[PDB]
């Protein structure tokens, strides 16, 4: 009775959510330079976003967010191409801090 | 042409002058550091430079 990777996959939360666009998700800072925040939020790429200037100095690193995602991975095929440019991050909008 | 008459006049025509002068200056310098360019295109090229387009398969 051991789990299958097609039933890992169907009952994954990532799988759940369906398309990424304009979902609510929880991300966690692991890396900062200078005030762009390096966020994990459970997807194959980190998220950058800019401190924001409003109680700026609570985003450090290891602290939950709250995030609005617009897309799980930054690509595009430019003119030319023969194959898609990746920028290696995801696309998301800060929106605060998640406290309890 | 005689300059005693006309001294307002002169005078301002120097310091259009000195301000379009001056003017060389400040434009240059600020052509230089990109204040008003969008982005230079040494530091737009740098930026291509890391994302080449790839027309051939690999």
């Amino acid at each position: 009775n051991v789990e299958s990777f097609a039933s890992m996959l169907r009952h994954s939360p990532l799988t759940q959510m369906g398309p990424a666009k304009d979902k609510l998700v929880i991300g966690r800072i692991f890396h900062i330079v200078e005030n762009d925040l390096y966020i994990d939020f459970g997807g194959k790429f980190h998220c950058v976003c800019r401190r924001p200037e409003v109680d700026g100095e609570k985003y450090q690193k290891g602290t939950r967010v709250r995030l609005r995602l617009l897309d799980l991975e930054l690509t595009s095929r430019f003119l030319g191409a023969t194959t898609d440019t990746t920028v290696l991050e995801a696309n998301a909008v800060l929106l605060g801090i998640q406290e309890s | 042409f005689r300059d005693d008459a006309c001294r307002k006049e002169i005078q301002g025509f120097l310091d259009c002058a000195a301000r379009a002068q001056e003017a060389r200056k400040m434009r240059s310098i600020q052509e230089t550091l990109g204040e008003s360019g969008s982005l230079l295109p040494n530091k737009l090229n740098k930026l291509l430079q890391r994302f080449p387009n790839k027309p051939y398969l690999s």
